RNA sequence: CGGAAGGGCACCACCAGGAGUGGAGCCUGCGGCGCGCUACACUGACGGAGCCAGCGAGACCUUGGCCGAGAGGUCUUGGGAAACUCCGUCGUGCUGGGGAUAGAGCAUUGUAAUUAUUGCUCUUCAACGAGGAAUUCCUAGUAAGCGCAAGUCAUCAGCUUGCGUUGAUUACGUCCCUGCCCUUUGUACACACCGC
């Protein structure tokens, strides 16, 4: 409502140290939370999948239990 | 110690600073 | 595994292309998506 | 197809997978055969089924062991539980049950952990 | 399926997941402005347009001259005339008033007496009518319809809402 | 007797079916044993 | 009895989620309570019907000085037992603790002799408190001074205010023993003092016109930093509440 | 600087006073809890 | 307020044993107190050979090739632990157990102060000769021995926590002692027993 443009300035974020340089890409906060949220993810499905294992409850039948080298894959 | 000691001084201070507040307010409403 | 052929010239060029083709509207196809998710 | 029978001998975690057969009569364990186990001391421990009932069944019968898992103590008592359950396994399939009882009732008057599993587990006072 | 089993896989299902006929715009609309709307207008009239003409006396012919400042036909279908026969008696002033030589009725073919539904169809269609009346419900669906102006009764002659030339 | 039908394995019979001098043919007492007999000599 | 175990703890998280509805529905009900003017679920099954049988526990491999502490703790607790965790997995301790029958378990961690963890579990897929034990100071670490007297304690807690405070209150009173007498000599206290509560045993007397109290037992503040649903067995189970560390208030919020 | 936990409080005289005192009133009371024993 | 009688329990008791702490060295929590680790050798040390697991999956680890005694470095690929078993050397001597300390040398890492650290080789071979007064813990896959992995909001990094491997001697009775507790109205319902 009532602000300055030079209050609505700009904020520029600076870079990694150049003599730290080996280890490339100083991560900030979006980076972070993208990493956190992968990781999430990957933690949710993996404690899904142990839950299954816990519970396989081992008597399930289901039906589908009745089943050079470039010349070496031409000739295969 | 220190950190002991420096817990209860800020824990202290942001007591007097909400009660402070909530007497300036209250003279805003009523007034 | 794929099937093991032998290709002459023309219709491994054109095999190439349309290797090329398809990357073309993928990637466009992803940005097109991109920007309508953002919007 | 070709007379076979499986079987699993299970020490505290020594898995010993035993595949039985009707054959010229050999007994290989992990592609050796039985004479020449690890520990050089408990070959008789491992050999304990085949004197206790004779070696005529033997002959008669083809034997693979495999094994995994568990220490050396651990490993000789599987194999010689997978020996015991197969060689009684097989007798009760392909010839008399009358064998197969007098087998069982051998290996149970030795010993039962021939046999059947000791799992060891725990107790309060 | 049990209330437990509900829960069950309600909780699994959270940890887990983390011809067609679009009616052309008509040609006549300039973003809102529906430029085929030129004197001399022609004007649907509905039956509590009628009604509160009568009891605030302006004459529909003149009094809507006085309001566009321009010759207005106005238009009665037979859904709207089939409501005037049916309250019938008390509005009988109504029905002769609606019957005129100027009153250019234009017929219909719709199994019913919905006149809503029928001038909202009608305006739907063609977007040369503006519409007359005084009713809330109709009022609001023709608003949300887009360059379409309303012309309610109120106060002591017509109000016209999204004409650009009123004046 | 309904959820024991669906229920049960083997086989259940209907239960029942819903003056005079009435004889009464089960008897929770061998007969010839007199009341004063069961009573025990604490309880009286 | 796989599937028993299975079938339970589904339907014991299905009665832990009912709880939680229910108890938000009180909190809304109890604003109509003051216009017109109880326990939990399996300490409700097993309140003062059976007496609780617990088993304490080392952590494994454990110095000279842990199980001092161990038996320390056994003492404390009336119908405890000692157990020497040696070669035991968890997944065994927790079945033959099931199987014999066990109201529950409470496992010591320690630092090079110094006890610092003690972590709770209530047996029929109860819940698991985890404390973190700092102050420990032992009757061993004192002196010879005699034994506990081992009956049936008296029990006192101050300064449990929260749903926090009631859930932990009820798992220790259900971890203590149920129906005491009146002249019962031996108390044990568990004071609450900004998330930090300590517990003192203590004999008294009620003199000619007061009371005498003589501290004796162990003496350690404990405070909890975790309480899981399920046993201590799956280190996948639910967590019920969780303490934040590295959170802006961390250094000011009380009963979190 | 600034701190980031509770820091674990050390045993006074002052407080374990208080804290006996607690106790005492407890006693003298004789109110305190317990599980009683379920009725019926 | 005190006693008596009857009864139960307990590796804070008895009984039978085992394994530690306290002696040396190193490490580490407390300010002298305490916890772990390695030793004091023949049930061993050393050299060859045999080989058997489990828990674990957020410029890195790597298979393979090279050279270097080793430590290591070099070029290429993708995203199977120890104790143990067998054969052999040594033999009772602080000896070859022990590796403190010291010297010399070789390489890696940061960096630039001839800086610090790590790993390897050779030489030097100290204390320790089974640990007083005392003290602690423990009854079965337990005590003890041996390694591997991970650091998943508290606690831990010469450490905590899991995991597998090898696996015993001795009680499993008694209230005799040292304690602790319960009862001294069957209250409850048959037979029996007891009866202030
Ligand atoms: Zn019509």
């Amino acid at each position: 409502k009532l602000v300055h443009d030079v209050q609505k300035k700009q904020h520029r974020e600076r870079s990694q140290l150049t003599s730290r340089s080996r280890y490339g890409f100083l991560e900030k906060h979006k980076d972070y939370v993208k990493r956190a949220q992968d990781f999430h993810r990957k933690q949710s499905t993996l404690k899904v999948l142990r839950e299954k294992a816990k519970e396989r409850n081992p008597d399930e039948y289901y039906h589908a239990m009745h089943s050079s080298m470039d010349q070496v894959k031409l000739l295969k | 110690f220190e950190a002991r000691q420096r817990i209860e001084e800020k824990n202290k201070e942001s007591s007097d600073y909400h009660a402070k507040m909530a007497h300036i307010v209250n003279t805003i409403n009523t007034e | 595994a794929k099937r093991a052929v032998v290709l002459g010239g023309d219709e491994k060029k054109a095999r190439s292309f349309i290797q090329k083709v398809l990357t073309i509207s993928k990637a466009k196809d992803s940005k097109r998506k991109e920007q309508k998710a953002s919007q | 197809a070709v007379p076979s029978v499986q079987t699993f001998g299970k020490k505290k975690s020594a898995t010993a997978v035993a595949h039985v057969k009707a054959g010229k009569g050999l007994i290989k364990v992990n592609g050796s055969p039985i004479t020449l186990v690890e520990p050089e001391i408990l070959r008789f421990k491992v050999y304990e089924p085949l004197l206790l009932v004779g070696l005529d069944k033997f002959s008669n019968i083809d034997i693979r062991v495999r094994v995994t898992g568990g220490g050396h103590v651990s490993q000789v008592y599987a194999i010689r539980q997978a020996i015991a359950k197969g060689l009684v396994a097989y007798h009760q399939k392909y010839v008399d049950e009358q064998s197969k009882n007098e087998l069982k009732k051998a290996f149970t008057s030795y010993d039962r952990t021939l046999l059947i599993a000791d799992s060891r587990r725990p107790e309060p006072k | 399926a049990k209330k437990t089993r509900k829960f069950g896989l309600v909780k699994r299902t959270l940890n887990t997941k983390k011809t067609r006929n679009i009616p052309q715009v008509s040609s006549a609309l300039f973003f809102q402005y529906n430029q085929a709307i030129k004197p001399p207008y022609q004007v649907l009239i509905d039956t509590n347009f009628i009604n509160f003409s009568i009891q605030k006396k302006v004459d529909i012919v003149r009094g809507m001259m006085d309001c566009l400042l321009a010759k207005c036909n106005p238009l009665i279908t037979d859904c709207v005339m089939a409501e005037l026969e049916k309250l019938g008696p008390k509005y009988r002033i109504a029905l002769k008033l609606a019957r005129d030589p100027r009153i250019k009725r234009l017929s219909c073919s719709h199994k019913g007496t919905y006149a809503d539904d029928c001038l909202v169809h009608r305006v739907l269609q063609h977007k040369c009518y503006i519409v007359a009346t005084n009713d809330a419900g109709l009022k609001q669906r023709i608003r949300k319809i887009p360059g379409i102006p309303l012309m309610s009764v109120g106060g002591h002659a017509y109000v016209i809402e999204k004409l650009p030339d009123v004046f | 007797y309904k959820l024991d039908v669906l229920s049960s394995v083997h086989f259940v019979p209907k239960p029942a079916s819903t003056e005079t001098p009435t004889i009464s043919m089960e008897d929770a007492q061998p007969l010839y044993m007199s009341n004063a007999s069961s009573l025990a000599p604490q309880e009286i | 009895m796989l599937r028993r175990q299975a079938r339970e703890r589904r339907e014991y998280l299905y009665r832990k989620a009912q709880e939680l509805q229910d108890s938000q529905l009180q909190q809304k009900r109890q604003i109509i309570k003051q216009a017109l003017a109880q326990v939990d679920d399996e300490y409700a099954a097993t309140s003062g019907i059976m007496d609780p049988r617990i088993i304490v526990t080392t952590s494994r491999d454990p110095s000279t000085r842990l199980s001092q502490f161990a038996k320390e703790i056994k003492l404390l607790f009336p119908n405890a037992v000692r157990l020497n965790r040696g070669n035991y997995v968890m997944p065994n301790l927790v079945d033959a603790c099931k199987k014999s029958g066990t109201t529950d378990l409470v496992v010591l961690h320690e630092h090079r002799g110094v006890p610092t963890s003690l972590t709770i579990s209530h047996f029929p897929h109860g819940p698991t408190a985890q404390f973190s034990l700092h102050n420990v100071v032992m009757r061993h670490d004192i002196i010879n001074a005699g034994n506990q007297s081992e009956v049936n304690p008296h029990l006192i807690f101050d300064n449990f205010t929260t749903a926090l405070g009631k859930r932990v209150v009820c798992i220790l009173k259900h971890l203590f023993n149920a129906g005491p007498k009146k002249d019962s000599e031996r108390v044990i206290t568990f004071a609450n003092r900004g998330d930090f509560i300590s517990v003192r045993q203590h004999v008294y007397v009620r003199t000619r016109e007061g009371v005498e109290i003589a501290e004796v037992g162990p003496r350690f503040e404990m405070r909890l930093f975790e309480l899981r649903l399920g046993t201590l067995e799956n280190k996948d189970a639910d967590v019920e509440w969780q303490l934040r560390r590295f959170i802006r208030t961390a250094n000011k919020k009380d009963y979190l | 600087f600034d701190r980031t936990a509770k820091p674990v409080p050390v045993i006074t005289s002052e407080v374990t006073e208080s804290l006996e005192d607690m106790i005492r009133r407890r006693i003298q009371d004789s109110n305190f809890d317990d599980l009683q024993r379920r009725t019926l």
